[PDB]
């Protein structure tokens, strides 16, 4: 009995092993106050830019 | 502040240093334009197409000197 269990317990753990667990995911925030992108403004003759 | 290099400023200082040429160059044409047989006119006229010739040619001839020292020191990093 005893090593009955302790072998099938044993495989058991490494059969199981390829299970893949850790997942990445995705979320849309939507700005309600400025503008997303890195915003150019245009002086009289100059583009300048902020990140 | 707007991006721009060393040579942009070299450029720069002759179109700040020459206040107003560029418009006056053109009123001066679109004066003469109207009646080319006033002699004033002609005499003024040709002072300032003069005078914008040699401000372009020096501004060009000095950034293209400026262009190759920097490229000599360039090539030497290896």
């Amino acid at each position: 009995y005893v090593d009955m269990v302790v072998n099938a317990a044993t495989m058991m753990d490494k059969q199981n092993d390829g299970i893949e667990l850790g997942r990445q995911k995705i979320g849309v925030m939507r700005l309600n106050n400025t503008f997303v992108g890195d915003r150019t403004y245009n002086l009289r003759d100059q583009k300048m830019v902020i990140p | 502040t707007p991006w721009s290099g060393y040579l942009d400023d070299v450029s720069a200082k002759f179109d700040t240093g020459v206040d107003n040429l560029q418009t006056q160059v053109t009123e001066a044409l679109d004066k003469l334009a109207a009646k080319p047989s006033d002699p004033a006119l002609l005499a003024a006229y040709q002072s300032k197409l003069s005078e914008y010739n040699l401000y372009r040619n020096a501004q060009s001839n000095t950034v293209k000197v400026f262009k190759d020292i920097d490229a000599a020191i360039i090539q030497n990093f290896r």
